[PDB]
């Protein structure tokens, strides 16, 4: 089915908060602003890859 | 000091004898006023001893009795003769008027008469001054302050004008000035009041009223409160009987118990102090609004909630329309506390907006009111308010506090929602960072009150979501340190989170001693909070005590296994040692997958399995999973995207590199569509930095390497990982920067020591040194790159790993030896050793061996194997007699040396006298 | 020119690495932002502020009753002070400006 | 001659006498959240009074 019942663990979840998730863990250890990035690969990339 | 009192006596000629007969107008004044208009007929008075009884009269308490027989007395004297007895009737009704105690159609009956007889007079005589004075003190008993100062000056400038009219100048005149100061006070001009005020005490220190009360007033409104404090003590010296000066200092006692109280005890005498004298006057002045709000104030304190609103519903209610405004906006606001203190919010609100709709600048009424609409859950009505308050109060700690609690509230609640973006969370977190951070820096400014806590935890909390965790480790420290040096007891939960902060710093060590400080403060039958301290010990002895994490995590997964980080982790530790068969651990992963299939750090533990393992489980079934993770699960989820894009990027470059039309273009589509994934991501989180890292590959697949080298210098400036230094090495080599390639190269070798991937960098250190080599024709760099060489294919036979790669080593190694080879056998004899010239004909004896080891091997096609061939009897026939030629020309050389030596030898023999 | 030795970049997301859990701080009523401490934490500073002016005559109620020779015998002389006045120190500190 | 270091002694016991004051301020309860209210209710002086 699923996993199985245990109201143990469901309190500890109550109490718990994430500290670090699967995917804030990608903004590493210093935070950098890399959404320039999306203009630069607009110009620097897929107008330069679309001569096809 | 002088004196203004009146005489005690009068004395009033007699007309039948020329004597006099006595009156002490102190008690000789009859009961009835009746019996005096007798004495003062028959013996036929002057006007001026009716007046001086009446006067007697009314400045003894008994104000209707003199009114009554100045009443008489206009009866007696005829048309001018009354000019003077209207005067004294208009300021006996004003002194009417001036009941504080009185019922608000009383007090306008009162005026009209004091009116009515200031018409009469000033028909009389125009330009006395008890008559002007009476009109501009009308306008103020009216509240028509404006007009009252108007006229004020107008009377001043006319009273100037017929002096410099008649040759002459004028000292000051007190009630003048008094009356411009109590306007000048009613307009907030307090400092030009202030002065008035004091400049009055030099003129007259026995003046009535006490100017020292005015004085006060400014000072405390100009913020030295304590000197106005003084000035009203001052005021209670020299007169105890003055009951406005006993309240005001009253008041000064109950602002000095806060202000001057050194700690627990002296505040008890002060306020006790304070409260016992304000029982005192209030029972002789029970009708007193300012004793009213400040009983108020008492029961609020002392939790009497119900006598709060008793006390504004049957006594301030009754006589509100007569209360001074700023009083009744004090008195309606202890109620609405009392209501809110009651739990009843709604009428707290109602009195609230009461308490504001009489003094709309009342700032604890306005507090007050945002806070009963935080009660009733209204949140963002609620941040209205307090902002328009923060617009004319934004020093105001308690104020910043709570709009940086209403902020950090909206910021959790936006990151634990889906539909919230990424500028929509960083503007919440950086309003409530300012809110808070201006709240911290007020407090600290002052050292007399100690910092909510509280903002420590919730500062903390906001840094982890701005990726600041060492700024969360400071404050948090910062709310232990207060906590223990008020000696309050440290919550298991401040210990844990230390210790999670601490954690994420490197700090294993401290982080294990706050954890088990944590779980040692917990009860031994409890299991919901040990379930996640074992797991946090467990997790923070990982690269220390593996053996005790791996324990740990084998209880929490038998006993509890639907905690899911244990397993994960447990599963992780025991593949990443090999110390589980890759069977069971393809069956582990599927169970843990198909009983939380929406769990996305489960999923995203699979696709690392899937792109881990790179042979039981390869690119088709991650790409599957990752867009079954995207369409069925999140879809905006960064690892399945960064995972989707990075399967593209080597589809890609694995298109670029063949020649057919319809799957060359393949690869062009695939690019894009790892742009547009990456893209979507940084959309989704401008601070993921493994986003740009591919958009750093993908600029640097596209021989754009400025760009890529950029990138790929802020990524590492935030991840200290294998790849990114690989990628920055990597990235110099194309540049043709060999230095710091072979410097990156030899750093990601010291850090990160990781056995499939050493041999690799290994032969990529040879190319970078080969390449240094042949455009400096150095052996030494040959020789660098041949011992490079060589332990990468000792490593990669070790590894018993793919026979390209072996094949590909074995080339390198001969393709060395051979251009040493060629690099001696072109090079002067002065720089050359005999011993290095025999060293490379043993290495290109071997060179060859490796070369006819590659040309018989039926499957090496990476040299066309018919340069393979030439380049076999190309070592074994010539290139090999030259490198002997090389040789004796060179030992040739070494012996003729040894000739040049001795010829020397014997010059400088011979060279003697 | 020759030397065999490709180059990969890598991207290669890290296992999820679950670090240690916080725990939710447990509830402090009197530190929320509907904490009623907050207003008595400003009381203690505002305390009587705005009772200080006791009613709209300020405390400080004009009576020409209190001037003698005048409003009886018309001897406006008291209200214009006395002159060469003596000014107690305890009263001379009240002339200073604020701080 | 040196002798004075008696009085700069009696300097800085002096700043540390003006520090406690300081921190006997800072917990000091009538200035600490829910303070003023528990201070209020252990004063023993009895009102008489129903408005």
């Amino acid at each position: 089915d699923s996993e199985v019942s245990d109201p143990v663990v469901v309190e500890t979840m109550k109490h718990e908060r994430i500290l670090v998730d699967h995917n804030s863990a990608l903004r590493g250890a210093k935070p950098i602003n890399f959404g320039y990035l999306i203009k630069d690969a607009e110009l620097k990339l897929v107008q330069s890859i679309k001569g096809s | 000091y002088p004196s203004m009192e009146w005489p005690t006596s009068l004395d009033i000629p007699l007309k039948a004898s020329e004597e006099l007969v006595g009156i002490d107008l102190e008690t000789d004044l009859p009961d009835d006023p009746t019996d005096l208009k007798t004495l003062l007929v028959e013996e036929n008075s002057e006007k001026e001893h009716w007046l001086t009884i009446a006067l007697a009269y009314c400045n003894h308490g008994k104000t209707n009795e003199g009114i009554k027989l100045i009443e008489m007395a206009l009866d007696v004297f005829q048309n001018s003769e009354r000019a003077s007895l209207h005067t004294f009737l208009t300021w006996a009704h004003l002194n009417l008027a001036k009941g504080q105690s009185l019922s608000v159609e009383t007090k306008e009956h009162e005026l009209t008469q004091a009116e009515l007889n200031l018409k009469d007079a000033i028909g009389f005589d125009p330009t006395w001054i008890g008559n002007m004075l009476a009109t501009v003190e009308l306008y103020y008993q009216r509240g028509h302050y404006d007009k009252a100062l108007e006229t004020s000056d107008l009377f001043v400038k006319s009273i100037h004008a017929e002096d410099h009219r008649s040759g002459r100048q004028s000292k000051p005149n007190c009630l003048f000035l008094l009356l411009r100061a109590k306007l000048l006070y009613q307009k907030k001009n307090y400092m030009a009041s202030l002065k008035i005020f004091q400049e009055l005490l030099v003129i007259n220190p026995v003046l009535q009223p006490d100017p020292r009360i005015g004085i006060g007033l400014c000072f405390w409104q100009l913020k030295d409160s304590k000197m106005a404090i003084k000035s009203w003590q001052r005021a209670l010296q020299l007169n105890p009987k003055n009951t406005s000066a006993s309240i005001l200092v009253l008041l000064g006692e109950f602002r000095e118990s806060f202000t001057n109280s050194t700690n627990d005890k002296t505040f008890k005498e002060a306020f006790t102090k304070a409260l016992s004298d304000l029982n005192n006057i209030f029972s002789e002045n029970q009708h007193n609004p300012v004793l009213l709000t400040l009983l108020q104030t008492y029961y609020y304190f002392k939790g009497d909630y119900q006598t709060v609103l008793d006390i504004y519903h049957h006594r301030i209610l009754k006589m509100s329309p007569m209360i001074a405004k700023i009083v009744l906006s004090e008195s309606s606001f202890w109620c609405g506390r009392a209501h809110y203190a009651l739990g009843d919010y709604r009428k707290s609100f109602i009195m609230f907006q009461e308490s504001l709709k009489k003094n709309e600048d009342n700032l604890l009424a306005k507090l007050g009111l945002g806070q009963t609409q935080i009660k009733n859950n209204l949140l963002e009505e609620s941040i209205i308010t307090f902002e328009n308050l923060y617009k004319t109060n934004e020093s105001l700690q308690e104020l910043n506090y709570i709009l940086g609690m209403l902020y950090a509230g909206k910021a959790f609640d936006a990151k634990t929602a889906k539909n919230t973006s990424a500028k929509e969370q960083s503007n919440l977190n950086e309003k409530a960072l300012k809110y808070l951070e201006r709240y911290l820096k007020l407090t600290l400014a002052t050292k007399n009150q100690l910092v909510i806590s509280r903002a420590y935890l919730v500062i903390s909390q906001l840094y982890e979501l701005q990726n600041q965790y060492k700024t969360s480790l400071d404050y948090l420290s910062k709310a232990l340190e207060e906590m223990e040096f008020i000696k309050k007891e440290i919550p298991l939960e401040v210990l844990n989170n230390l210790a999670c902060y601490h954690f994420i710093n490197g700090d294993f060590i401290k982080a294990d001693d706050l954890f088990k400080q944590a779980k040692a403060k917990v009860s031994d039958k409890d299991e919901s909070v040990n379930i996640t301290l074992e797991y946090n010990i467990a997790r923070t002895n990982e690269k220390n005590d593996c053996e005790k994490s791996e324990s740990i995590y084998s209880q929490v997964t038998s006993l509890h296994p639907a905690y899911i980080a244990a397993r994960i982790r447990n599963l992780y530790l025991k593949f990443a040692q090999s110390k589980i068969e890759d069977s069971d651990m393809s069956t582990e992963m599927n169970k843990l997958l198909d009983l939380n299939k929406s769990d996305l750090e489960i999923r995203s533990f699979y696709g690392w399995y899937l792109k881990n393992s790179k042979e039981r489980k390869n690119n088709e079934k991650s790409t599957t999973h990752n867009k079954e993770t995207l369409v069925k699960y999140n879809s905006h989820d960064a690892y399945a995207l960064i995972s989707l894009a990075n399967l593209y990027v080597t589809i890609a470059r694995d298109g670029k590199k063949s020649r057919n039309p319809k799957e060359q273009e393949k690869s062009k589509h695939s690019y894009l569509k790892a742009i547009q994934l990456y893209q979507k991501v940084l959309q989704v989180d401008p601070f993921n930095i493994f986003a740009a890292q591919g958009l750093a590959i993908i600029f640097a697949e596209s021989k754009r390497l400025g760009p890529a080298l950029e990138i790929l210098r802020k990524v590492r400036d935030s991840l200290d990982n294998e790849d990114v230094q690989l990628n920055l090495a990597h990235c110099y080599l194309e540049m043709r920067e060999y230095g710091k390639a072979i410097e990156n190269y030899e750093l990601v070798l010291k850090k990160f020591d990781n056995e499939k991937t050493r041999p690799h960098i290994l032969n990529l250190l040879g190319r970078a040194w080969y390449a240094r080599a042949i455009k400096e024709r150095s052996v030494n760099f040959y020789q660098k790159a041949l011992e490079n060489a060589k332990t990468a294919l000792d490593l990669f036979v070790k590894e018993s790993s793919k026979s390209k790669f072996i094949h590909s080593v074995k080339f390198n190694i001969a393709l060395l030896h051979f251009q040493i080879a060629e690099t001696l056998r072109r090079s002067n004899p002065k720089f050359r050793t005999v011993q290095q010239i025999k060293d490379s004909l043993e290495g290109l004896k071997e060179g060859l061996e490796l070369f006819r080891e590659l040309n018989d091997l039926k499957e090496f096609n990476m040299i066309p194997k018919e340069e393979l061939e030439q380049r076999i009897q190309l070592g074994e026939t010539t290139m090999k007699s030259a490198l002997e030629r090389s040789l004796n020309e060179q030992e040739e050389f070494e012996k003729e040396q040894s000739a040049k030596i001795d010829e020397a030898r014997k010059i400088l023999e011979e060279n003697e006298l | 020119q020759e030397y065999i030795a490709p180059i990969k970049y890598q991207n290669s997301l890290p296992v999820p690495q679950l670090p240690p859990k916080l725990l939710v701080y447990p509830e402090s009523p009197e530190t929320n932002a509907d904490s009623s401490q907050l207003i008595n934490s400003l009381y203690i500073k505002t305390n009587v502020t705005n009772l200080i002016q006791q009613d709209e005559d300020l405390g400080m109620p004009v009576d020409l009753m209190k001037f003698p020779g005048l409003l009886n015998k018309l001897d406006s002389k008291l209200l214009y002070g006395f002159d060469n006045v003596k000014l107690d120190k305890d009263d001379r500190i009240l002339l200073r400006d604020p701080r | 001659k040196a002798k004075e270091i008696a009085q700069q002694e009696k300097l800085q016991e002096d700043k540390d006498a003006k520090d406690k004051r300081e921190k006997e301020l800072l917990v000091a309860q009538f200035r600490r959240l829910g303070g003023l209210e528990r201070m209020v209710g252990e004063l023993d002086i009895k009102f008489d009074l129903k408005f």
